[PDB]
């Protein structure tokens, strides 16, 4: 029911259902036709803008499907993990945390520490995956 | 029934019509040879030594020749290499100054190996003097040169000539080390992608084609340029194929494809000697020095017999399509130069060659087989130097003599006709076609009308009785 | 055993049997080759197709990946889904489709939903995720 | 622990305890960053050499990502297949791999083979598509 | 007298506002590619190096 970035100052809690429309919209772009009619139009100073967006859009895809495929959330939206939060990353209480903060706010007092959460995160995973190995 | 859920299938082989940019494989076997080719050059990937052509047995694929996106594709590469081929080397626009030609004194070979007999290139150039500058802007030097009488125009004055191209453009001299020669150039696509190609051998422009197979990227195309007949082409399978976009529609060109090439042999006798000024810093101008030996007018050979059953055979597939009319050839009614004559290159060369003798004649109703003996073809041909090849998109260009005698063997797979416009208050059952005509376009036509480019959707959904185990 | 798009004209229930061969041939292709010889290269006339050469096979490749992501098939070539056919996108039996069909045709009668189609695939794979966070 | 290629020279059932260093560093780098300052800065002679940098780093990534995804081996370190290995193209015991070759020196005795495993391992995934499909 | 370059070229004035110092320039990789450096100090040209970093 609401448009792209349109839960932004809504309650974590309440912002957490509306993940799909901020998430069709990471490779969709105008940018992908050719133009208004097909000098060296591939070498126009506006041709090359479009040149370097296509890049840019692809590579901004690219920098979190590189994540979900070491942690192993690949193909999933909200993708449960087994790393304990040990509350020094923050202590706020459940009830704090989704039920009077934003998306935006939480990222930013917990931005001090994404840099350990995603190698703890990627290191779980390969643990998981060496415990197979030798069980099956 | 009640028990069909949705069910994704990665791979499936459907495609949809779309455009793309095609780029350029071309064999580096024929390359390495250091000859800095304009069309096929370096930068072309290797092809693959074994490409792949899939049968598919059960499609039938709408095909339409005439709209195919190909072409244009390969108009702007050709003119954009053409362009950028011209671009580093040397200008010429200290040399046309007011000439002054007078005709011609030689000393020269009298027999001149008279089994032709066409003629003598005198009263064809001109051996002008001018003043030009030398490497010091402060120092001009008077030199000559000879020209064709093609090249040059006369202003007033009328003993004081100037070069063709000065009040209109400036040209830039056809650079001395690279090549002509059309190397040929394979089409591919990026993956994602796929060409149709459809294999009906006997198969007119546009409809549905029932014997399609796909392919990564085409055959060896060639970017041989020509007026009048196609050369160097690839022969047609079934029998002599007439495409037309619409052939009640005397605008629109006819393209006779043979299933049987009529080879024309072409040559230059003469003896050309080049010599090399200086009109400026580093810059090398090349130009005629004399003609020793041999003086007799290029000309080109054809086989009779060979031409004359191969218009019977033409005339046998377009009484067809024109049913209780005679068919008659004639010769160009006007136009350029670039489309009253057989336009093509050797080795640097520009050849305009007359053909007048092929190109008329009348077949009234086959009544009886006239039979004659062995006769050879002589059509005369002019050469020119200052080529716009392309009317007003491409740079003009000079081109330099070339030292030696010329020759080539070409064929000639292919025929671009022009149906002349009829009337209403009397028609005497006849039509006339006269060859030449259509754009450059038509050139490449007659290769890329199999061919349509083709986007892979691989991501098909169809219901299934199988459902998504869900977690508890 | 076909070859690319071999076996476009069999029906549907013979035509799923080479997913495989149309399935190899997404990124793959002679445009990784660098030329025939290594001024600026990089800018001649044939070296600009060659580059926008490779960023259509990039964007073609990511634009089927990217719905696979969020459908829940990544790494998948088959996969089924808790999504029930309303027959509104087609009324027609399991064997008229199986096995009176190819591909193609079948492609174009659902052209009208498959706008839709994706849509629903995309919500139900949310609705797997919020439906397991709140259980677990 | 190690860091970039630091355990090369390892054997290989040592060197495989590090395989989360070397995955990390396959489209991170230096090239995003846009210049020192920022005609036509985008047609420099350096201003080409990084545009088919970030290129290159695409289609590196995109390369193997492509064969996770048809294994089925997607969001995955380590994989598990149900591909028997038929000795012919290694015949060597399980302490003669694990605990006495290289990564380096393996890769090189199966090479011959390698265009073929990436063929049985492609099929053998969707085979068992097709099992579920008429199994569910 | 003329300019010795008279017959071959002709040449571009070296241009007021720009510098000849030449400023340290790094060879990096794209991603997926990386650097073997030979740290042996007494290496010839070619051959095995046992200390590859
Ligand atoms: C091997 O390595 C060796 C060590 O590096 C190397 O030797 C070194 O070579 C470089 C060559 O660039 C030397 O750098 C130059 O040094 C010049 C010395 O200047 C003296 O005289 C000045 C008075 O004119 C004094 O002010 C100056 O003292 C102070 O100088 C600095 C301020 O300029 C200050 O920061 C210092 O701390 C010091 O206190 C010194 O006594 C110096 O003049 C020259 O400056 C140019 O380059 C600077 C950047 O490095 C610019 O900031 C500066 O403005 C100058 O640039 C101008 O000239 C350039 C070249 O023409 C242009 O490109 C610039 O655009 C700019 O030109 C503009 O301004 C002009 C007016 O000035 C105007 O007319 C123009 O039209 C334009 O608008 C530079 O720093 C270095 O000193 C050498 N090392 C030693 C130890 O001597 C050796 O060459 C190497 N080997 C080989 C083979 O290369
Ligand atoms: C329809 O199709 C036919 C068949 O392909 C085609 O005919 C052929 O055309 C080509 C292009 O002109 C011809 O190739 C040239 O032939 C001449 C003839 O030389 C003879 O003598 C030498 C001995 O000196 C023999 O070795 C040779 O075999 C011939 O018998 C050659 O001299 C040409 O050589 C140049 O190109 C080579 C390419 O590798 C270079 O290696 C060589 O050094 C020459 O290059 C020079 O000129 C370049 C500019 O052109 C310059 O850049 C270089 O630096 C150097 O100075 C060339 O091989 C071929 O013989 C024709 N074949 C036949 C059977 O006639 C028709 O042209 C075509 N129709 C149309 C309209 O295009
Ligand atoms: C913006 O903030 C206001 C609070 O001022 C939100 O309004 C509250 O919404 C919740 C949940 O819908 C209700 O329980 C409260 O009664 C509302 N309070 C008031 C004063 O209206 C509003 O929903 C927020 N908007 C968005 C898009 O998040
Ligand atoms: C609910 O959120 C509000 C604000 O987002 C929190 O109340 C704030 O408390 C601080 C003191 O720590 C005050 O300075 C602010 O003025 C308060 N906000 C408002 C709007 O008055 C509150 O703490 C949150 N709920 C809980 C249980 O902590
Ligand atoms: C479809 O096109 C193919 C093109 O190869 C045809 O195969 C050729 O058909 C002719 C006509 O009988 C044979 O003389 C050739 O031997 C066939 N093979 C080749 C390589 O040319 C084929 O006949 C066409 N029609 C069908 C139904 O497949
Ligand atoms: C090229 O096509 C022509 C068709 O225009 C073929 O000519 C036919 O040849 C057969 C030979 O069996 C004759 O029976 C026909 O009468 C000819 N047709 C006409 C209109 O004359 C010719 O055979 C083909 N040649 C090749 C090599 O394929
Ligand atoms: C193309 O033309 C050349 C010369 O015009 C031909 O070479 C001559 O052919 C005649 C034919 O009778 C011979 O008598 C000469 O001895 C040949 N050589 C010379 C130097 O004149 C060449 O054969 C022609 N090619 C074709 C395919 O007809
Ligand atoms: C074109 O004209 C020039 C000058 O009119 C000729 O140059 C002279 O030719 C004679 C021939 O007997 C030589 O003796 C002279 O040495 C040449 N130079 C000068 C400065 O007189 C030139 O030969 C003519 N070209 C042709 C092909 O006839
Ligand atoms: C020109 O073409 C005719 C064919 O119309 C050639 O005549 C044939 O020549 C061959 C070989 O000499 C004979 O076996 C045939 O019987 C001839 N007639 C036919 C109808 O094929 C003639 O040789 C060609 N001219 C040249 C110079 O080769
Ligand atoms: C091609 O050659 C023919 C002759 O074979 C030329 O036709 C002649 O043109 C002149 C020019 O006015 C007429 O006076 C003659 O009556 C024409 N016929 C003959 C038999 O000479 C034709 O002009 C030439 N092509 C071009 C473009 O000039
Ligand atoms: C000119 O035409 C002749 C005959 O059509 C060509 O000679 C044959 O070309 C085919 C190409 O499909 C080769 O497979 C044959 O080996 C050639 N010789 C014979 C005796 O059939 C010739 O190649 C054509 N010339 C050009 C430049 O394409
Ligand atoms: C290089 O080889 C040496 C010799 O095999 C390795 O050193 C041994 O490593 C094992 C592994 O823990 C130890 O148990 C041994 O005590 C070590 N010494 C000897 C003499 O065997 C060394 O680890 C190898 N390099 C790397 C990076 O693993
Ligand atoms: C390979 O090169 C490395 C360089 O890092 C050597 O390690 C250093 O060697 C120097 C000279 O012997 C010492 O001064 C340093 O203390 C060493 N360590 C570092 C971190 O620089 C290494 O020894 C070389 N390989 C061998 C087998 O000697
Ligand atoms: C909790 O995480 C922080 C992250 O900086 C770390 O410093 C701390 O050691 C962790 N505590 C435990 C018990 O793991
Ligand atoms: C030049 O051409 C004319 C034109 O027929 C001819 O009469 C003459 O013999 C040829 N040769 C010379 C040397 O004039
Ligand atoms: C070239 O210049 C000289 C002297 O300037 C003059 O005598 C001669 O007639 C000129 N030739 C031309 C204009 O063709
Ligand atoms: C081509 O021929 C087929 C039958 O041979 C016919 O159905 C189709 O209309 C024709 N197309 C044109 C453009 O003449
Ligand atoms: C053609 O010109 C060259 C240039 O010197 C000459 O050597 C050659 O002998 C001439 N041809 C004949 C047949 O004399
Ligand atoms: C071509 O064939 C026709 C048949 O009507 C004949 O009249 C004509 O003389 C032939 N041409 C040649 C050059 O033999
Ligand atoms: C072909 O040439 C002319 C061209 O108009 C034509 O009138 C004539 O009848 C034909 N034959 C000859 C020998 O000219
Ligand atoms: C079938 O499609 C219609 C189209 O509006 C939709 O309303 C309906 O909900 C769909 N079927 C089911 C079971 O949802
Ligand atoms: C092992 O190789 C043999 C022959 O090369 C082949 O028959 C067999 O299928 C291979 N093993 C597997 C698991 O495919
Ligand atoms: C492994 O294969 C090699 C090569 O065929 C053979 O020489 C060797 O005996 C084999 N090892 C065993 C244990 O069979
Ligand atoms: C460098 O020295 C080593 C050992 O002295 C030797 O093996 C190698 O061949 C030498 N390389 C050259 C190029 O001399």
């Amino acid at each position: 029911i609401f448009g792209f970035l349109g839960a932004a100052g809504s309650t974590m809690g309440a912002a957490s259902n509306t993940l799909t429309v901020q998430a069709r919209q990471l490779l969709s772009g105008i940018v992908q036709q050719q133009s208004n009619l097909p000098h060296l139009l591939q070498l126009t100073v506006w041709g090359i803008k479009q040149l370097q967006a296509r890049v840019l859009a692809v590579e901004r895809y690219l920098e979190v499907q590189k994540f979900l495929g070491l942690w192993g959330c690949s193909g999933k939206i909200i993708c449960c993990t087994a790393v304990p939060w040990n509350s020094t990353w923050s202590n706020k209480s459940f009830e704090q945390i989704w039920n009077n903060m934003t998306w935006i706010e939480w990222e930013r007092e917990i931005s001090n520490y994404t840099s350990q959460i995603y190698d703890i995160l990627t290191e779980s995973q390969f643990q998981q995956d060496i415990n197979e190995v030798d069980l099956l | 029934a009640e028990n069909l859920w949705v069910t994704v299938y990665y791979g499936v082989p459907v495609w949809k019509d779309a455009d793309t940019t095609l780029f350029c494989a071309s064999d580096a076997k024929a390359h390495e040879t250091e000859a800095h080719n304009i069309w096929a050059t370096h930068a072309c990937v290797p092809t693959d030594p074994n490409p792949q052509e899939i049968y598919m047995e059960n499609v039938t694929e709408n095909f339409n020749m005439w709209k195919n996106n190909m072409v244009e594709q390969m108009q702007e590469d050709i003119i954009s290499l053409w362009d950028q081929s011209l671009k580093p080397c040397v200008k010429l626009t200290p040399l046309c100054v007011t000439l002054s030609c007078t005709n011609v004194t030689l000393t020269n070979v009298n027999y001149t190996n008279n089994f032709p007999n066409i003629g003598n290139i005198t009263d064809e150039v001109r051996n002008c003097s001018f003043n030009v500058t030398t490497e010091i802007r402060d120092k001009k030097q008077k030199v000559y040169a000879l020209f064709y009488k093609l090249d040059i125009v006369q202003m007033e004055n009328k003993n004081s000539y100037r070069l063709i191209n000065c009040n209109t453009s400036v040209c830039k001299q056809a650079c001395p080390k690279i090549s002509f020669d059309p190397i040929p150039i394979h089409y591919c696509t990026p993956a994602g992608y796929a060409i149709l190609k459809c294999n009906e051998k006997n198969f007119n422009g546009t409809g549905p084609c029932k014997n399609v197979s796909s392919v990564q990227c085409t055959h060896g195309i060639k970017p041989v340029v020509s007026t009048q007949l196609l050369l160097n082409g690839s022969l047609a399978e079934g029998e002599i194929i007439i495409r037309s976009e619409n052939l009640t529609n005397n605008a629109k060109t006819i393209i006779v494809h043979l299933n049987k090439s009529v080879e024309i042999n072409c040559t230059r006798p003469s003896n050309n000697t080049r010599t090399s000024v200086t009109i400026g810093p580093g810059q090398v101008f090349y130009r005629t020095g004399d003609i020793i030996g041999d003086i007799r007018k290029a000309y080109c050979e054809i086989n009779g017999t060979k031409w004359n059953e191969t218009l019977k055979q033409v005339v046998g597939k377009l009484k067809e399509h024109f049913p209780n009319k005679t068919i008659s050839f004639q010769p160009p009614s006007g136009g350029d130069l670039e489309i009253t004559m057989h336009h093509f290159n050797c080795r640097g060369e520009f050849f305009y060659c007359n053909t007048t003798q092929l190109f008329n004649s009348t077949w009234i109703n086959s009544t009886t087989i006239k039979e004659y003996n062995d006769t050879i073809i002589y059509l005369p041909c002019k050469i020119k130097q200052i080529i716009n090849m392309w009317q007003g998109v491409g740079q003009c260009m000079y081109a330099p003599p070339i030292r030696g005698k010329i020759n080539c063997v070409s064929n000639i797979t292919g025929i671009l006709l022009t149906r002349d416009g009829g009337d209403a208050n009397a028609t005497n059952d006849t039509e006339t076609f006269r060859p030449g005509g259509g754009n450059i376009k038509d050139n490449w036509r007659s290769e890329l009308y199999k061919y349509k480019v083709v986007q892979i959707e691989p991501l098909g959904i169809a219901p299934t009785k199988c459902k998504r185990r869900v977690v508890e």
